[PDB]
């Protein structure tokens, strides 16, 4: 079952095959070409058409690039978006292959990808078919690609309580929550406390420890509330404060207490 | 990357007991936050390699045991010295080896960028070999779910981190360096052997839920 490629060599580069007959000089692993099953690895002006076994024949021709843009190291953040630029293209019908598996097919030169998680590393296979004056191969280049990590760029964002001021009937119990969000850091040391504003100070109330509500690769969510048994007459005369602080900045949010 | 307060691993307790005695051991961490961090006890017997004892997740109180060892030790954090301790009843004569501490990025999605920052290593008393030269390209495979790493020891100091999620270089790392996952056989490179690169090397796998499998060694 015969298929052609071709494969330009620029800096560095690398290059893979597939058994791509229907799976569940060479056949004599003697090169330095690596196989792991089902597929060889080339570490690349030689050529190396091979066949494995239903047998699959692939027929290559390595011909380095003359003429010349995204390269075959790109680095994916991970929580984030991103995207991989088929190195060849920089639209004709491109397919992707993620460590063997496949992608997608789409017409454009370059995969996106909207939640990087830790499985978007690997070696990328860009494949498109490519005709001539009559003759039909595939241009197959690989591309390696890192799940990197890094820290936000970014101060904690509040999400709760985001008004100004909360309308509480006296004698009752109050609890405030108090839900920040935080950006990755590789050393993640976040802070949120509330404070009092009595007079002209400022103090830490004195309960209870934080914890997470949400924990995934972009947001770490961490909420602190405050109780109160019951809202006295004073309890409207102090401001209760959010704050939260992460290696980037620190933000707040005051809460005034009504009553009706 | 900024010059912010920074991480540091005292470890201690360490002495020359009787076997069938106990020993308390103690991490004493500065600059990171307990419930934002896994710490680990990492073990070294003399000459051979790196192995994993335990782990503790003080977030949700978790605490893992490699077998060799499960049964025996205890792993406690007491997060308001920002201090664990690895309580070491009966030991059994081979657990003779420097315990190091180190500590890991457990937040957010919870995944696994290596262990980022080792102690130096409290001493307790009851590799192969590669040879190459300066400007070759050396190749290093490991065969065997989780995200892959590599550790760069030199003769008598605590192993540094070099490659974190199997591919992404960790920071100070020179650019030399490269991994790779290939199936179950990952794979670390240099690409031209420097003066300074010698040293023991040893992969690490994490998991299923939090096992820590270490390589066997490599001397460069
Ligand atoms: C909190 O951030 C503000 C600036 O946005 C800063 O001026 C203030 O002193 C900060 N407090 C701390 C502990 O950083």
């Amino acid at each position: 079952k015969k298929l052609l490629w071709t494969y330009s060599t620029r800096s560095e580069e690398e290059f893979v095959l597939f058994c791509d007959l229907p799976e569940p000089e060479d056949i004599k692993s003697y090169p330095h070409i690596i196989q792991d099953k089902c597929t060889l690895h080339f570490l690349t002006n030689n050529s190396g058409s091979y066949i494995c076994r239903c047998c699959v024949k692939m027929i290559l021709e390595v011909k380095p690039q003359t003429n010349a843009s995204a390269s075959h190291k790109q680095d994916l953040l991970l929580g984030s978006t991103g995207s991989i630029s088929c190195p060849s293209l920089s639209s004709p019908a491109v397919t992707w292959y993620k460590n063997g598996k496949l992608l997608s097919v789409e017409r454009s030169n370059r995969i996106v990808v909207d939640e990087v998680y830790d499985y978007h590393q690997g070696t990328y296979v860009c494949d498109y078919t490519q005709s001539d004056t009559v003759s039909s191969w595939t241009v197959r280049a690989v591309v390696q690609v890192r799940t990197i990590v890094g820290d936000t760029k970014l101060k904690p964002d509040i999400l709760d309580p985001v008004e100004d001021t909360l309308e509480v009937e006296l004698g009752k119990p109050l609890t405030i929550s108090c839900k920040a969000r935080f950006g990755f850091e590789r050393v993640f040391n976040p802070v949120i406390k509330w404070y009092i504003k009595d007079s002209d100070l400022e103090w830490e109330v004195s309960v209870p420890e934080a914890k997470s509500i949400k924990s995934t690769l972009k947001d770490e969510i961490i909420e602190r509330n405050i109780i109160l048994e019951k809202v006295t007459q004073r309890d409207l005369r102090r401001k209760f404060v959010c704050f939260v602080q992460n290696s980037i900045g620190n933000t707040t949010q005051s809460v005034q207490l009504k009553e009706k | 990357g900024p010059l912010d307060p920074e991480v540091q691993l005292v470890e201690s307790g360490g002495g020359l007991v009787q076997p069938g005695g106990s020993l308390r051991l103690s991490c004493a961490a500065s600059g990171f936050n307990l419930y934002y961090s896994s710490m680990h006890w990492v073990r070294q017997a003399p000459g051979k390699g790196l192995e994993w004892v335990a782990s503790i997740y003080s977030s949700y109180g978790y605490t893992y045991y490699a077998d060799s060892v499960k049964g025996r030790f205890t792993i406690s954090a007491d997060t308001s010295k920002n201090t664990a301790y690895l309580q070491m009843n009966s030991l059994r004569a081979e657990d003779t080896a420097v315990y190091y501490c180190a500590r890991s990025s457990f937040s957010h999605g919870y995944g696994w960028y290596g262990l980022d920052y080792w102690g130096q290593g409290t001493l307790v008393t009851v590799p192969s070999s590669l040879s190459a030269s300066v400007g070759d390209r050396v190749t290093i495979t490991c065969r065997a779910s989780s995200a892959v790493a590599w550790y760069q020891q030199k003769p008598g100091k605590a192993p540094k981190l070099l490659i974190y999620s199997a591919s992404s270089l960790y920071s100070g790392v020179p650019s030399r360096f490269s991994g790779s996952r290939s199936g179950t056989d990952f794979t670390l490179t240099i690409s031209s052997l420097q003066p300074e690169d010698f040293a023991t090397y040893y992969c690490q796998q994490y998991g299923y839920a939090g096992l820590i499998t270490f390589g066997q060694g490599t001397k460069v």
